[PDB]
RNA sequence: UAAAUUAUGGUCAAUUGUUAGUAUUCAUAUUAAUUUUUUUAAAUGUUUUAUCAUUUUAUAAAGGUUUAUUUUUGAAAGAUUUUUUGUAUAAAAUUUUAGGAAUAGUUAAUAAUAAUUUAUAAUUUUGAUUAGAUUGUUUUGUUAAUGCUAUUAGAUGGGUGUGGAAAAAUAAAAAAAAUAAUUAAUAUAUAUCAAUAAUAAAUUAAAUUAAUCUAUUAGUCAGAAAUG
């Protein structure tokens, strides 16, 4: 949409672009770089703010030790750590409310917190991706079938409002013989 | 709440020695012409 | 009880405490005005309660200070009284070390 | 130190730039300080 | 802000020490007691104490 | 250029590069001289295996150092060959004799770095003496036959399929993990049993029997099996909340 | 002013080697009535 | 006006602390994600007729 | 990318069946809080008159 | 506060009627000072109509001198204020060893001498309510001025400052030793003058007025 | 960082526990100013310039700045600052428009001070009320022409001798006696 | 997903809360207490506290109203729970004497201005000279080149 | 500092080695170096002094300014 | 410290000791008729642990958090990502906000 | 015009120059620099599309500005079986120069007006217009500190008026409409103006992967140190 394009940096479409939670991180010696986790848009001014959203965390790429616990007998526990700090709630509201393009490496990292599954990318080269066939699909489903009745209640409770009034305790709102 | 140590404080002058009082100066330390009645 | 506060004698090193990388032998080490020194565990012996913590919300006014000025403008020989170091002798004479 | 203050700190002309200065007036003028100092107990005392 | 040459966000919050390699002390077998105290923890001005 | 001047990465065992001005000078001027008390042969009693295990000729031909020539502590950075296993290394008698520090291969030998002892993880002969043939031969097997199952070793071995020699844990290798480590993969076996790139094919043979037994590829065969075969007796469930 | 013009750092005995040579050096010919029992320490 | 240069050369003793050097354990990629390769292919046969090909 | 979009829904009912409890929250002490200055307001109105 | 839960139980259960007494016992009697050897007459309070302004006084004590107010000219003036008039007054007094001075009356000039007088810089103090005047009487001590220095806080009017409770609570802590010695007066928000002290022993901060110590 | 010492600095890319990180910029330069023109030749006529200027805004110095806490802020709450502004409404000769002149407030943090400004304002005044004078509330809008983003929202008191000297005829208010500043010694004879 | 589903409920190790994935903790803009940060003086947070005067005010705990309410009218609840000192309490508690006392504000003070010195009871140990690099009876080993001080 | 136009060191051209007279109490016979230097398109004349020493003709110099000498008016020196 | 106490600062003090009278001479005069508050008997007894350490039992450390595996989070792709949760690291994650840490 | 404390409550303010009768931010110091040292950079070919077309990819060249730069869903995020709505240009505060005065497509109302509509119009000494330097309002330096002294780079007119927004004639290091790829952060000698290295600067050695570098100047009357 421009006369004389942006060579190395054009995304899909427009200027104000989509949200999309990036993890950038300054090149500088490899020592000196750990991650800026942040929401913010595709198409941004040159630096990382102008369309910045809301600053969500940052990664250490380096694995440290644990020099902030004792040393445990415990292999897990030895290993190095690979620390990272969210935001986990601006998330949820950027990513699940407003809809924000989750990148890969981002999501390479938030696959490992247990927020988004495993993503497309991590692929196990060891296996080959699957074969689909509808003969066997269906006759599963024919095989295994899972009701209405069980369904749209997770349906309900999964996408929509799930704070179930519990039916007899809604009894402490429905008031007393003074306006009763 | 004072995070000024009094455990850290005076400035060392190398060998130069200045005194101290433990609890009162050595002057006001004895009472004589009081505890005896010496006085006009 | 008293902590164990930073910036001793003995909890600093060399190149901080004096201006000198100086050997940390276990034993006789005059400098600290020490004689021998055993070193078991830190906090191995002492009762549990006594490790009361590690103060040094001060200056390390030794090794760092605050406003450094030259003492004495004259002669060129002073900086602030935080740069204690001995003298560099003409080209290091490097003996065999048996 | 060689009246013992342990803490205290004095500053004359407030810069050593700040005419006039010599060793003459460095040590009038900090014995002419201590001099005008107070102690506490006559802080007090005239303070009743 | 963010991913400048002066990132200040990721300072914002609090991050535990990170001895990954030589920093430039010997950051990583080197534990650093009196260094961080002297050194990283951060200062009211230059030489006042550590904040 | 310019990237010479970048550092050397080092890691959680590396202690001081000595990589500028006054970072070596003040190390520099400690000329060393061998004295009698110096030199390590004199302390065979102590040191037996440190003086049984220096590969001498590699140290003179390429350094102009001798046997003889070695402190106990020399800082001076020789050649090595490990006594228990047979690779080499160019290892300081220094951070040997202070630290015993040595073959970064048989640094795993023993299963986990933490409690390296302690593990009852069975031996290599008498437990696998199936992997005793297709380790390569190195006249030491008579000790490595008591390696740990669960030995990180980077063993060699001689593969089935190219028959050339293939580098693998011998945990890797033999599937079986000390209680609470990091796991290793379900198919470990099957894909370190052969060759780098002749570990392949022993795999997609019943990946693709089971394309052909349902006209369909699906890697959800191996939990179904599991439901099909192991009925959970009584897992808690928990109360619901709704 | 500039310390260096008309003429460079003197570089007058750069070493100062006479704070290091020593033709009269201790040798095997310590004595046992004023060197240690190691004879290496006076 | 600062024509003589700084005023103390602020170093620190490196010392080795035991806890950093204390035994790290490890596990090789290799070992959770094993690493093979797939032998050659008709259509990618050879590694000339690879470059060939990208 | 159903189960990436089974969550893009599932963090709609978690930040706001969440957003419902704390502005609930939010308002119940702001609302003692701006009952209580508001009645300061007339208090002060009061002893100026 | 807690010196008075267990004061104030002397309440009976009945909430009884509350006694008439007197045509007057509950006035407030005037403070003594007697009349002929006198600086002003202490004004009775009955007058209260009678009593102006510090700005616009009334005509009482036609045997005395005015003092005059303290207004500047220009813009290059700093402009006076009775605070400032008040602690000059007095420092020119204790540099003159006089007793009895004849100062400005504000409120918070004499909210400023009540405080001192309560921290003893002053032998007393006295508002004859004379709409302009008051008298500080000043203590000595070995023949200085217990009022060792008086500072305004401002050599100007128009430069209020209002003090931070961490800079006031930043002169009681010199270097590490609690020191109420230097009284600060300073007037707070709700309109009462208070020292330096009860402000932060309360937290809040007002008007710089005075230093003095 | 900042807080470290030349000496005891290593590496200029990461702060490795906390504080600020910022680039140390080079205030200490000796800006210089080269003169291009001579001590009686300036193509300027009022102002001549012959030092070098500082320059900025919200960063000149004696440091003026933006203060709301005036009579407006006093009188009004607003939504958004300059919204309300109260004056002697002074000049409405153009035709159903006034010109209302309210201050602001321009506070000096070094000397711990304030003055209020001035500023002769454009205020749409539909119907042609007020005159010269009337204390006036001005509210802003949208916009109204080029340079009226205000209407006269109130009066707060009409110049009660204004309006009956219209009605009787004179002029509301009699102009000024000279005109402005000059620097000709203009010579009015008879 | 549903294969994936019978393996999820068959481990048992599931149906525990994962707190990142199961609620949105606080999902305002706002933090639900001020958080060190400054004041109206700048007292950056660590300089102050909350509750102070900053606050918002908390508002008078009763009715305030004119001519008619507590001057002698009548009395409201707070009339009668209240109690002269002379008549004994409902319940039984054995309240201390000394912090009876205490919480009147009627016990004698013994506060710390009235504690004297704290006298070095007994004499320490003496102190003897503990040789330093300044006491060498030969001006040789303190050289400009071995000492640089005592210590 | 007026010519070094506030960089630290600045380059100019010799022209004449003219000597001139120190100030008394002071004798000598110092070395006055009248150089110049374009600079902003205007060019400049600058009369300079000569502490350092000359080996090869060369016009290029760096004036650096320094105190005050025995001589009236030199605030530049040589490097 | 530096307070100057007013002439009569005692009175109070003085009153209550004028008038203050003790069950018996012992109440009178015991060693800890200065302790008042659990402050005051903490700063005598803290140099004493064995009296402390049964005294205030609460400053001893006896409980904690529990280290608490979750369950987790469900994926639909199967054993094809059955490793993707599974590296040689621990991963360490710290929310933040405006309302944590 | 009352003292009070149930005893350090609310978390560090603190100023280190050898001067030369005296008055006075004013040479020599220290701090941050600059002068000064190659451990951060880097490449060309944007990419799809049905095709001589078309969908996608919008603020670094300067341009000299101090009453100044401001704006949305209709693009996209973005989810359904159809026609579906009212949120935008405005402002407001702050504006330099020794000797200071006049400036102009003009001000308001009408107006979807008037290249010749109406008029006592508007800017200004509360410092206007011209001209001059100058990038405009959370980044520094010093200082115990009001201060003093800093911060970049980005918007330089309209002319077929496309697009959501003209910001659009080459100058990422954003994966750019199929998971390409991340076993990757490395980047050769190429550059911009950033980015402070002399990293234990001198006896005991580097649980490394053995990688770059051979390492130096000052003064010598005052005041550390002098004679030929
Ligand atoms: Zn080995
Ligand atoms: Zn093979």
């Amino acid at each position: 949409a421009r006369a004389i394009i942006k060579r190395r940096t054009p995304q899909l479409w427009g200027a104000p672009g989509a949200p999309i939670i990036r993890m950038r991180g300054h090149h500088v010696v490899w020592k000196f770089q750990s991650y800026d986790l942040f929401v913010e848009h595709t198409h941004k001014r040159r630096n990382s703010d102008a369309r910045l959203l809301h600053y969500l965390g940052k990664h250490c790429p380096h694995p440290q030790k644990s020099l902030w616990s004792p040393d445990t007998p415990v292999a897990q526990d030895r290993h190095l750590f690979m620390l990272t700090t969210v935001d986990v709630d601006a998330f949820k509201y950027w990513f699940g409310v407003k809809r924000c393009r989750l990148s890969m490496r981002p999501w390479a990292l938030l696959a490992k917190a247990g927020l988004l599954p495993p993503s497309l990318r991590q692929n196990s080269k060891i296996m080959p991706k699957p074969i689909f066939d509808k003969e066997q699909l269906m006759r599963y489903y024919l095989a295994n079938r899972k009701e209405e009745a069980t369904i749209e209640r997770e349906d309900y409770l999964n996408y929509k409002n799930s704070l179930v009034k519990s039916e007899e305790e809604r009894a402490a709102e429905r008031p007393v013989a003074p306006y009763l | 709440k004072n995070l000024n140590s009094w455990y850290a404080k005076g400035t060392m002058r190398g060998g130069v020695p200045r005194i101290y009082y433990a609890w009162m100066r050595p002057g006001s330390f004895t009472r004589r012409r009081f505890e005896k009645m010496r006085n006009p | 009880w008293a902590p164990n506060m930073e910036w001793g004698i003995e909890n600093t090193p060399s190149q901080e405490q004096y201006q000198e990388h100086v050997p940390d032998t276990p034993d006789a080490d005059f400098r600290k005005q020490r004689r021998i020194q055993s070193r078991p565990v830190k906090w191995f012996y002492e009762s549990h309660y006594t490790r009361t913590g590690n103060f040094a919300g001060f200056q390390p006014l030794r090794f760092m200070q605050r406003r450094t000025e030259r003492e004495v403008r004259w002669p060129d020989v002073i900086n602030a009284a935080v740069q204690i170091q001995k003298r560099k002798p003409d080209a290091y004479i490097f003996k065999a070390i048996p | 130190c060689a009246f013992g203050f342990q803490h205290a700190g004095c500053r004359i002309n407030l810069k050593a730039t700040n005419n006039p200065k010599s060793p003459t007036h460095t040590v009038e003028g900090v014995f002419e300080a201590v001099k005008a100092l107070r102690s506490v107990s006559e802080i007090a005392a005239s303070r009743g | 802000k963010v991913d400048h040459f002066h990132a200040n966000n990721q300072y914002q919050h609090a991050w535990p020490l990170l001895s990954h390699d030589d920093l430039g002390n010997s950051d990583q077998s080197n534990n650093t007691r009196n260094i961080m105290y002297s050194m990283y923890l951060p200062k009211r001005n230059k030489g006042t104490a550590p904040w | 250029s310019r990237w010479s001047s970048v550092w050397p990465n080092m890691h959680y065992g590396a202690m001081y590069l000595s990589y500028s001005i006054g970072r070596k000078l003040p190390m520099k001027g400690v000329n060393w001289v061998t004295r009698e008390s110096n030199r390590l042969t004199n302390f065979s009693n102590r040191y037996q295996a440190v003086i049984n295990d220096i590969d001498v000729k590699k140290t003179e031909e390429e350094l102009g150092i001798t046997l003889q020539d070695i402190r106990w502590n020399d800082h001076r950075r020789i050649y090595w060959k490990c006594s228990f296993c047979g690779s080499s290394y160019r290892k300081s008698v220094s951070v040997r004799t202070k630290f015993h520090a040595g073959c970064n291969f048989c640094k795993g030998r023993y299963p986990s770095e933490v409690l390296r002892e302690q593990h009852q993880s069975l031996s290599l002969a008498a437990s696998a003496p199936e992997l005793i043939k297709q380790l390569k031969e190195t006249d030491k097997k008579d000790n490595l036959g008591s390696l740990a199952l669960t030995s990180k070793f980077r063993a060699e071995w001689k593969c089935q399929s190219c028959g050339g020699s293939y580098r693998a844990s011998v945990r890797s290798r033999t599937g079986m993990v000390e209680n609470g480590q990091c796991p290793l993969h379900p198919n470990i076996v099957d894909w370190s049993a052969y060759c780098p790139s002749c570990s392949w094919r022993p795999n997609m043979e019943a990946i693709a029997e089971e394309v052909q037994r349902t006209g369909q590829f699906l890697g959800l065969e191996a939990e179904s099996r599991k439901i099909a075969s192991a009925p959970p007796a009584r897992i808690p469930r928990r109360k619901k909340l709704v | 002013r500039y310390p260096f013009n008309k003429r460079g750092p003197r570089e007058r005995k750069s070493w100062k080697h006479h704070v290091l040579t020593d033709p009269p050096k201790p040798i095997q010919w310590r004595d046992p009535k004023v060197w240690t029992k190691d004879l290496t320490t006076m | 006006d600062q024509t003589c240069g700084p005023h103390k050369s602020y170093k620190y003793t490196y010392m080795p602390d035991p806890r950093k050097l204390a035994p790290i354990e490890t596990t090789t990629r290799s070992e959770i994600l094993p690493l093979v390769i797939r032998p050659p292919t008709s259509y990618v046969p050879n590694h000339e007729t690879f470059l060939e090909k990208v | 990318e159903a189960q990436f979009e089974h969550l893009r829904k599932v963090y709609k009912r978690q930040w706001l069946e969440s957003f419902r409890v704390n502005a609930d929250e939010y308002i119940y002490k702001y609302n003692i809080t701006k009952a209580a200055q508001l009645a300061q307001w007339e208090y002060e109105m009061q002893a100026q008159e | 506060t807690r010196l008075e839960r267990n004061k104030a139980n002397g309440g009976e259960a009945l909430p009884q009627r509350r006694l008439v007494d007197l045509p007057g016992v509950e006035r407030r009697r005037d403070l003594p000072a007697d009349p002929i050897t006198r600086l002003f007459f202490q004004h009775k309070g009955d007058h209260a109509l009678y009593y102006g302004t510090y700005d616009n006084p009334s005509l009482q004590d036609e045997d005395r001198i005015q003092i005059e107010k303290r207004e500047p000219r220009y813009w290059t003036y700093n402009v006076f204020t009775p605070v400032y008039d008040f602690c000059h007054r007095i420092r020119e007094a204790t540099e003159q060893r006089k007793r009895f001075v004849i100062v400005p009356s504000t409120v918070e000039t004499r909210g400023c001498a009540r405080v001192m007088l309560g921290h003893g810089l002053v032998a007393g103090f006295r508002d004859f309510h004379n709409d302009r005047a008051f008298a500080v009487e000043l203590k000595y001590f070995q023949g200085d001025s217990t009022i060792n220095v008086i500072e305004p806080c401002a050599y100007d009017g128009k430069t209020e400052f209002e003090w931070s409770p961490k800079m006031m609570r930043r002169l009681m802590n010199t270097h590490g030793i609690h020191n109420r010695l230097v009284v600060y007066i300073c007037r707070t928000a709700d309109n009462r003058v208070i020292d330096h002290i009860q402000a932060v022993k309360e937290n809040v901060g007002g008007r710089g007025l005075i230093m003095v110590h | 960082p900042w807080w470290n010492f030349q000496t005891e600095h290593r590496q200029r890319c990461v702060m490795m526990y906390g504080g600020s990180r910022a680039k140390n910029t080079h205030n200490a330069n000796h800006r210089v100013f080269i003169k291009k023109y001579k001590r009686n030749a300036f193509p300027n006529r009022t102002r001549h310039h012959w030092a070098v200027s500082m320059t900025g805004v919200l960063g000149q110095r004696p440091r003026r700045m933006p203060w709301p806490y005036d009579l407006t802020s006093l009188i009004f709450n607003q939504p958004r600052q300059g919204s309300d502004k109260i004056g002697y409404v002074v000049g409405t000769s153009m035709l159903k428009t006034a010109v209302v002149a309210a201050n602001h407030m321009v506070y000096y943090p070094k000397f711990n001070q304030r003055v209020s400004r001035t500023s002769r304002f454009f205020a749409h005044d539909e119907d042609l009320a007020c005159v010269e004078g009337d204390l006036v509330h001005i509210k802003q809008c949208r916009k109204i022409s080029k340079y009226k983003h205000y209407y006269v929202f109130s009066i707060l008191e009409p110049n009660i001798e204004g309006r009956e000297r219209l009605k009787l005829g004179l002029k509301a208010v009699p102009p000024p006696l000279f005109g402005y500043p000059v620097s000709r010694r203009i010579v009015k004879l008879n | 997903r549903d294969v994936e589903e019978k393996r999820h409920s068959r481990d048992v190790v599931n149906e525990l809360p994962n707190p990142w994935t199961d609620y949105v903790s606080h999902a305002l803009p706002f933090p639900d207490r001020d958080a060190g940060y400054p004041d109206e003086y700048g007292d950056i947070g660590q300089w102050r506290a909350p509750g102070g005067p900053g606050s918002p005010v908390k508002g008078p705990g009763y009715y305030a109203p004119p001519m008619e309410g507590e001057h002698q009218r009548g009395y409201t609840a707070e009339w009668r729970d209240l109690k002269n000192p002379m008549r004994p309490p409902e319940f039984p508690t054995p309240w201390e004497r000394k912090y009876k006392q205490y919480a009147r504000g009627q016990h004698p003070s013994y506060d710390m201005v009235y504690a004297g010195p704290m006298p070095e009871i007994f004499p320490n140990r003496y102190d003897f000279r503990k040789p330093t690099r300044w006491d060498f009876h030969d001006i040789e080993k303190q050289g400009k080149y071995k000492t640089s001080g005592p210590y | 500092m007026w010519f070094l136009y506030g960089c630290c060191l600045r380059f100019v051209l010799f022209v004449l080695c003219y000597y001139m007279s120190p100030r008394l109490p002071s004798s000598g016979n110092r070395r006055v170096l009248y150089a110049v230097f374009y600079l902003y398109i205007f060019v400049w004349c600058v009369r300079c002094f000569f502490c350092g020493i000359f080996i090869l003709s060369f016009a290029l110099f760096i004036i650096e300014g320094g105190g005050f000498i025995d001589l009236p008016g030199i605030k530049y020196y040589t490097r | 410290k530096i307070t100057f106490y007013s002439d009569r600062f005692l009175f109070r003090d003085l009153v209550n000791r004028r008038e203050a009278s003790y069950a018996n001479v012992w109440e009178m005069d015991d060693p800890y008729r200065f302790l008042q508050t659990e402050q005051d008997y903490e700063d005598y007894w803290g140099d004493n642990y064995d009296v402390y350490r049964r005294m205030f039992p609460e400053m001893i450390g006896k409980s904690g958090e529990p280290v608490q595996q979750y369950g987790q989070m469900p994926v639909w792709t199967g054993p094809h990502r059955q490793h993707a949760n599974k590296s040689q690291h621990n991963w360490m994650f710290a929310e933040i906000g405006v309302n944590v840490g």
